[PDB]
Formats: structure tokens, C-alpha cells, sequence
């Protein structure tokens, strides 16, 4: 009923530069906001409460502007410790909401994705189960989007993703995406393919191979 | 030239409850009162004892200034020889005093849809306040000549209770930021005079 | 300047119960309203529940109601969070907030946060990780670089490591996060880049540890 | 023990004033706020006015502002409510109402009640009634139970008292509450259900007794 | 103002049963709701305060629960003394409103009520004034709609009617309506009818009588 909306849902940036986050509320909340800091495997911090007021310890280039429903949150320096994931909560009414969140990356060169792919062993055939894996190496931004072709054929809902956090040497992704199906199902087809749409890349990228 | 700090206090972000009244000393600095008294912001301005009327050339031993928040029709409450709710149980003000109260509508910001109840009041006590007192007491209250044995029931009351403040209220029900600076003059240096 | 401590995290099967409890240190415990809220593993915060510094009000969220109980205790200075009926989606890290001013019957602003403890709800069992290759590649022609890999697979619970020879060869290694099955088990890749021309002349393995089943299992890569 | 007393009701002319008073004996009258109630015929209750312990904080009501005022001395004990420029809908029964508190701006509940006293504001004078009757059918019997009674019409003030065969008859007697006409004058029915076969044999009279005009009617009815 | 509502307005219950009143607000008044009975010809009494409180003196089967902008009373077990009308109250800021009310009533059988008319008598019809009377007897529940017809002509406005408070033999209720018109608004009709329905007979029934 009190729903609140972040934007953008991510955003790239270089030391030096200036980022900001917009964040609505769905009826007026007067100056009754919040904005925390939080990084990875740890527990969140606060930067602002009221609407702009500032937290004793937090550095004096965050700053918070608005009311009622728009609200704004602006990092003015950026500096190497202001990676992290953003939110902004409402404490007017029950029960107390938070936002989506926001994403601050580091800016960088695009990167083109290296793809390979790799069959599932002999030695898991035995057991019963095959995993397909399409590896995208060494890219930016984030957005990947790859999808699994059987045949030429569209699959939907058979893989799961997972990605690693931003490199400490080159700020550059990586990516697995594994395909998960019954050894007996492995049989019935006999050419597998990954694609991948990239900004970085001109046309999408195939990667594929055949039973054995 | 220091400038005495009255942004903290008048542009505070959050203020206290009336039964928990926020005290801040003040002393050595200069205090501009013209500014204060030209903003043509403050719904209630009156003062006790000196002249509003460009009196900063006097100096002061030290400046007491006292925050809360209440409704608007117990701003009247607020000086001396009145009797209710405030100046009984939650804060008293002697009749001799000498010093200045302000108090502005907060509608806008004390307010929250769905109610304030952060807000309180103590509503029982055994005796009234003496002035410039502070009590913040959880005590349960015997009402009748049953003890209540440190639990609530018939007879025995919490002794606080809660302001509802919403947008829709009336302005008698709707939020009050007072502040009242209190001058103390004693046989001291009385460094804050404020040219 | 005060200090909140968490505990009674653990593993418990779905329809059971728990009870968190939160311990703080440094103020006056009844001025202060209490709230949990808790972080899905890989998602946002979100509120869950509040006490008003005595007990008399109790808040509760849209999806907790009639399953989560809040209470506290001023003379021990503890509050607790009984669970019931729990389900796989409450399994999260929960915390234990309070904000700096006096708020006596409304939380509003969370300033102070606890460790957090993590309550994991599955029905699985104790299991040993698999390790299964990924061979490197067949054609050295692309750009003289290949990438090889290990695959674990069907662990609980959680972690296992991966060092590829015993912190010896890290360069271009890349260690994916775990992933949660539709099964209730894990899934981890460790794939490396390495030049195309030691393919079939250097030699590295595999190596995972996993402690709570205590299994050591090393795993050859060969093309 | 506690209670309340109401006293200084009456009959008014509109435009007129009024005064009622409320002792209180058994509890500390300085110790509690008290308010004013009131209740018109035939309708619910609203509130009218709060004193405080002191007399210094003072609230009416949108109706009843400007025109009425609210006093209490607290050496006598009592508590007086007066009425300037009483209107045609301030009829109605008023009751004095004590609080929990001291003040009673918010949160209480009136415990002790008054019995209540009557305040009717209307330009009429004393005139007595007029009864008329009512033939059951004249219609050959053709039944078994034949109703039939008396019309008291035009009459003030409340009440009068019908009974009949002075007093032999109770069973089956209907007298149906006074209605205010627009003339300013009241108008009630009784009504009696008696078998058929006894029109002819037995003779039913009304006996209409109005005392604060001195007027005692004896109309019979017949076919 | 707030504006209070009571649900339902009447309620028909029996002896030993549960009752359920609902009241709500216009407006959240957290804990400031009091619930009062009053009984026909006698001062109101206070049954539960400050949401959920029992008065001293105040039988165990009443109860009372509720925060903010809803609240309900309950009995548990029904007695003869508690068929009453009852009222909420808020206390949260001044000008105090109750609540509408919702009766109790004794609950029985239905009842078909017998109508009867009776025509003005000729010492009105020499004094200007006519007065028709259509009586209701024996009906349950109070619930009865009353038309009258000169000539198929529907009128509103002159006409009152009267009920009796239940009765404790039986629990019946007796209606009465009076239409009054003037002498020379009387002959310038020839017919008229009462026309009576209640949820006690198969359609409305009507009695009706030509002038002499
Ligand atoms: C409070 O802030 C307003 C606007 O920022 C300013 O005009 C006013 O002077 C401030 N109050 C004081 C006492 O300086």
C-alpha cells in the first residue's frame, strides 16, 4: 500500500564523479525517509535519516534533498569505499517498507565475453544427471542474457545463473550458466548450443557442440 | 565572534516529548535576538520580564533553552500562574520568570499519517511539579486505596499516555514546537551579551 | 556506543519452531523499541517485525502474522522472536535493530545494528560433495588459451573450498558462488584459464574441502 | 456511595433560559473533570460540554456553542449547566457524567452517571384531550376478535393515563407512546382485542384521566 | 468531526448465544474507545473502556478488542439482563461522538400481524379534522412497512406512526398509524386503504373502506 520505487535499479561510475539515486514513495510521507549503506557480507549502516540530515561519522560528500514523494540521494566525490547497495525506507506507516535498491559499479572500457562451453563427463553419466555449463569470461557491463538452444529449440525455466562480483585487478564479470537434465533426457537430442547478446559484441555469440 | 547556537536548537530534526523537555546550556557567544524576532515564522512569540523589542544589549550569565512539543491549545499552558496538564505534571514555570517562549505549528513534519504515538504525556502524578522540574518515572499510579503490586488494572494506570497527532486533526489537536529560553543572572562574568 | 548480540540461528525442518534472541548492552533497555528485519540470501531487506518498549504493542508484517511472536524482557535485558510454522522462505538473516533516540511506541529509524544470525529451513541431510571434470578444450586455435574446470555438486550444507593445488596456481582462477537447487541441495564451478600450449604437459587438480561431512576429495583434469 | 443528582427541569418557552444543577456525594469532587450528556426523545446520545477540576479549560460542542455555559462549584459540590436562547431541539433529557481524570481533553470514560433530568422548550399552553371512538367493525361480526379503542388527541403536556372498565380489562390493552403533532400537541391511541360475540352483551368504556389540567373523560365505545 | 458506525443497527438473539457488535472509525484513535449499554428509562452504564478493559462489577462474558480503526465487543454466553441497546464511544479529541446503536431484542417465531382500520368518527367529521387509523397487531420482527391510498394515490407526510416496546408474555409488537386531513380535503375522496407489508404473510395485504 506504501510501496517505494528506486531508480536506477544499477548505475556505473569513475573515482571523481557524481551519482544520483531517485527514490518515490506511493502516497506523501512528509520527511519520514531514510537512506542506508550496505556491502557485501556485512550489516547495513545508515547514511541519512529525516530527509538530508547527515550521520556523525559518514563523509560530508553524501547529501539528501526532497519531500512528500520524490526524494534524492547524491554522492558528490566518489571514492574506492562507495561500492555498494543502496536503500531507502519510509517510517510513517505500518508496516514499515524498504526500497529495491541500487547498485554502484565501477565505469570501465567494454569488454567482450570469451564463451566456452563444456559437455557433461562420462564419469556423471553414470549417475543419472547432466549438466551442461556455458562460461562467459572477462566482460562488461553485467547485462548478459544468454539463453540455451536443443536443437535450435528455445528452454525455459531448466538453468539456474550465478555471477561473481567485480574483479579487484581488471573490474571486469564473469558468468556460468549451467544446464541441469535427466541422463536419460540427454539422449533424445543430439546438438546443444549456448548464445550470448552483448553490447560489446556486434552479433550474438553461439557456442555449441555435439554428443560426443 | 562566536555565534551563539540557536540553529541547533530551532532547526532540530527531532524534539522531545514534553514530560522529557531537551535542556541546553548556552554561554560564551554573541546571540543576534533580532533575527529570532523578524522571521515572521513563529506563531507565538511572547516574553516575560525583558522587552522583545531590540533588548540585545544586555548581558546574561547563561541562556537555558528548553524543547518540547504539545498540542495547540495547551500552548497557553506555557507561563506563568497557569494551571492543566503541562503545567502541573509535565512542565512548570515559576511565576517570577524571566525569559522569552516560542512556539510554531509542526503539522508538517511532527505529523504521520496513520498517528504519531512517540509523543507523550505524564497524565498522573501525586503532587504537581515543582518549576524547572523533570520527571520520568514509570511508576504505576494507585488511583484508588488498592495497591497495584507493580501490574495495571482496575485502579492502577500507566501514569503516560500518547498524543495522536495526524494531518486531519484540528489545530487545537495538531503539533507545537515550543522553545523557551530562560536568562540567568547572578553575580557572574556573564560572558553572552550579544551586541 | 551500545552493543546488540544475536543467537539460536540454526538448521530446522519446515511446520517447526525457533527462538531468536537479541541481547543488548550499554542503555536503557524499556525506553527503546525493538524491531527484527531480515535479508534473504540474495535479495533485499525487508521489515519484519516491532516491539513498543514495554510490550503492550506488538507489530507485525503482512507475511508473518499469526506465525511470528515478538517479546521481551527488561529485567534480563533480552528480546525474543518465536517462529512457528516456518517455511523455505524464511530462510534469511535476521537482525536486530534500534534507533539512537528515545522511541518508546514506534520504532521509526534503524541507527544500531546487531552481527546477525543466519536461519537455514530445509529438510535435508548431512551429505558429502561430488566433484565431476571439465575438460579444457580440443582445438588450440582460437587464441593459444583454454579454460578447464571442476564441478561440485550435491552438497549440504554450506560451504565447500576449491584451492587448485593448494594455493600454488592462482591466476585466472574463478570460484562461482553456490546456487540452491530445486532439490534443496548446492551447486559450485571452478573454472581457470590457462595457456593452450601446457595442455598435455603441466598437471593440476582439483581439491575440495567440506567440513561438515568432513571429506577431502582431490580430481584430476585431462583432455 | 458515588453519586449524582439532577435538579432544574422544566417547561420553557422557546427563546427562554434555563439553569440545572448536579450534586455529587461519595467521592472527591476536586479531583475529577465532569461532563454534560444529553439524550432527546426517540434519539441517541450526544455530548454537550467538559469542565475541568478547576474551571479552566472549557469545551462545547457545534450545536450548543455560544448559547450554553458550563460552571462548578466545587465547596458545594456541584455542577451547573445554563441555557440562553434555548431552541425548539434542545428538548430532551440531560444527564452530569464524572471522568477517570482531572482534565478529560482525551482518553476517559464516564463511569458514574446521573438519573437525569427533562428540559422541554415549547410554545404551547396547558389544554386537555380530546377522545374519540373507534367502532371495531359494523360490519356483522364475521371474525372473533374485534379490536377496538379510544383516539386521545390534542393534549399538553405528557402524560395522561388510559385505562379501561377502570381497571377490570388489562388483558389485550395496546397504549401505543404519544406522538408530537406539528401543532406542538400530542396524540396517543389505546387499543383492546375482545371476541366478537361480547359487542352486543358487554359495555367497554375509556377512562382518559389528564392531571395537570384537571380533565378526567369517561367516552364509551359501541357499535 | 469523526464519525462513528455501528454494525449491524438490531440484532435478534436468543439465550445462551454469542453476540458480535462491530464499531468503526473515521478516523485511527488508537486505544480511546469505550463501549457503554443503556436500558429503556434508565441512565447508560459502562461496560468496557480504553479498547479492551472490564468494569469492575461488570459480569466476565463481556469483552472487548480492537486498535485503531475497527473494534469489536463480544458475549459470550447471552442472559436475560443483557438484551439492551449499546453504544460506542470515542475519546480521542473533542467534539465526543457515539455511535448510532444496535438493539438486542428477545428472539421468537414470526408473526403475521392482523390489520385493522378504523374510519373518522362523526364528532371529528363536525370539528374540521379527519383522522383515519390502520392498526397492526402480533407482528415479530419490527421490521413492517405501512402505505396509504386514497384512490391509488401514494402520500407522504401526513401521517405518523407508533410501536410498543416487546412484549414479555409472547414478544409481540403493535402498530399504529393516524392520517389526518382536513374537513374538506375528506369528501373529495370516495375510497381509502391501508396497505400493509411485513416478511410474515405471502404478499402485501390491504384493508380499505368507501366514505358512508
Ligand atoms: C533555521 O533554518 C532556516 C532556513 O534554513 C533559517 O532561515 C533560520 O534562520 C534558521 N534558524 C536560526 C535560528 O538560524
Amino acid at each position: 500500500d506504501i510501496q517505494m520505487t528506486q531508480s536506477p535499479s544499477s548505475v556505473s561510475a569513475s573515482v571523481g564523479d557524481s551519482v544520483t539515486i531517485t527514490c518515490r514513495a506511493s502516497q506523501g510521507i512528509s520527511r519520514w525517509l531514510a537512506w542506508y549503506q550496505q556491502r557485501p557480507g556485512k550489516a547495513p549502516k545508515l547514511l541519512i535519516y529525516a530527509a538530508g540530515n547527515l550521520e556523525t561519522g559518514v563523509p560530508s560528500r553524501f547529501s539528501g534533498s526532497g519531500s512528500g514523494t520524490d526524494f534524492t540521494l547524491t554522492i558528490s566525490d566518489l571514492q574506492a569505499e562507495d561500492f555498494a547497495t543502496y536503500y531507502c525506507q519510509q517510517a510513517d506507516s505500518f508496516p514499515l517498507t524498504f526500497g529495491g535498491g541500487t547498485k554502484v559499479d565501477i565505469k570501465r572500457t567494454v569488454a567482450a565475453p570469451s564463451v566456452f562451453i563444456f559437455p557433461p563427463s562420462d564419469e556423471q553419466l553414470k549417475s543419472g544427471t547432466a549438466s551442461v555449463v556455458c562460461l562467459l569470461n572477462n566482460f562488461y557491463p553485467r547485462e548478459a542474457k544468454v539463453q540455451w538452444k536443443v536443437d535450435n529449440a528455445l528452454q525455459s525455466g531448466n538453468s539456474q545463473e550465478s555471477v561473481t562480483e567485480q574483479d579487484s585487478k581488471d573490474s571486469t564479470y564473469s558468468l556460468s550458466s549451467t544446464l541441469t537434465l535427466s541422463k536419460a533426457d540427454y539422449e533424445k537430442h543430439k546438438v546443444y548450443a549456448c548464445e550470448v547478446t552483448h553490447q560489446g559484441l556486434s552479433s550474438p555469440v553461439t557456442k555449441s557442440f555435439n554428443r560426443g | 565572534t562566536n555565534l551563539c547556537p540557536f540553529g541547533e536548537v530551532f532547526n532540530a530534526t527531532r524534539f522531545a516529548s514534553v514530560y522529557a523537555w531537551n535542556r541546553k546550556r548556552i554561554s560564551n557567544c554573541v546571540a543576534d535576538y533580532s533575527v529570532l524576532y523578524n522571521s515572521a515564522s513563529f506563531s507565538t512569540f511572547k516574553c516575560y520580564g525583558v522587552s522583545p523589542t531590540k533588548l540585545n544589549d544586555l548581558c546574561f550569565t547563561n541562556v537555558y533553552a528548553d524543547s518540547f512539543v504539545i498540542r495547540g491549545d495547551e500552548v497557553r499552558q506555557i507561563a506563568p500562574g497557569q494551571t492543566g496538564k503541562i503545567a502541573d505534571y509535565n512542565y512548570k514555570l515559576p511565576d517570577d520568570f524571566t525569559g522569552c517562549v516560542i512556539a510554531w505549528n509542526s503539522n508538517n513534519l511532527d505529523s504521520k499519517v496513520g498517528g504519531n504515538y512517540n509523543y507523550l504525556y505524564r497524565l498522573f502524578r501525586k503532587s504537581n511539579l515543582k518549576p524547572f522540574e523533570r520527571d520520568i518515572s514509570t511508576e504505576i499510579y494507585q488511583a484508588g486505596s488498592t495497591p497495584c503490586n507493580g501490574v495495571e488494572g482496575f485502579n492502577c494506570y500507566f501514569p503516560l499516555q500518547s498524543y495522536g497527532f495526524q494531518p486531519t486533526n484540528g489545530v487545537g489537536y495538531q503539533p507545537y514546537r515550543v522553545v523557551v529560553l530562560s536568562f540567568e543572572l547572578l553575580h557572574a562574568p556573564a560572558t553572552v551579551c550579544g551586541p | 556506543q551500545v552493543q546488540l548480540v544475536e543467537s539460536g540461528g540454526g538448521l530446522v525442518q519446515p511446520g517447526g519452531s525457533l527462538r531468536l534472541s537479541c541481547a543488548a548492552s550499554g542503555f536503557t533497555f524499556s525506553s527503546y523499541a525493538m524491531s527484527w528485519v531480515r535479508q534473504a540470501p540474495g535479495k533485499g531487506l525487508e521489515w519484519v517485525s516491532a516491539i513498543s518498549g514495554s510490550g503492550g504493542s506488538t507489530y507485525y508484517a503482512d507475511s508473518v502474522k499469526g506465525r511470528f511472536t515478538i517479546s521481551r524482557d527488561n529485567s534480563k535485558n533480552t528480546l525474543y522472536l518465536q517462529m512457528n510454522s516456518l517455511r523455505a522462505e524464511d530462510t534469511a538473516v535476521y537482525y536486530c535493530a534500534k534507533d539512537h533516540l528515545i522511541t518508546m511506541v514506534q520504532p521509526e529509524y534503524f541507527h544500531h545494528w546487531g552481527q546477525g544470525t543466519l536461519v537455514t529451513v530445509s529438510s535435508a541431510s548431512t551429505k558429502g560433495p561430488s566433484v565431476f571434470p571439465l575438460a579444457p578444450s580440443s582445438k588450440s586455435t582460437s587464441g593459444g588459451t583454454a579454460a578447464l574446470g571442476c564441478l561440485v555438486k550435491d552438497y549440504f550444507p554450506e560451504p565447500v573450498t576449491v584451492s587448485w593445488n593448494s594455493g600454488a596456481l592462482t591466476s585466472g582462477v574463478h570460484t562461482f558462488p553456490a546456487v540452491l537447487q530445486s532439490s534443496g541441495l548446492y551447486s559450485l564451478s571452478s573454472v581457470v584459464t590457462v595457456p593452450s600450449s601446457s595442455l598435455g604437459t603441466q598437471t593440476y587438480i582439483c581439491n575440495v574441502n567440506h567440513k561438515p561431512s568432513n571429506t577431502k576429495v582431490d580430481k584430476r583434469v585431462e583432455p
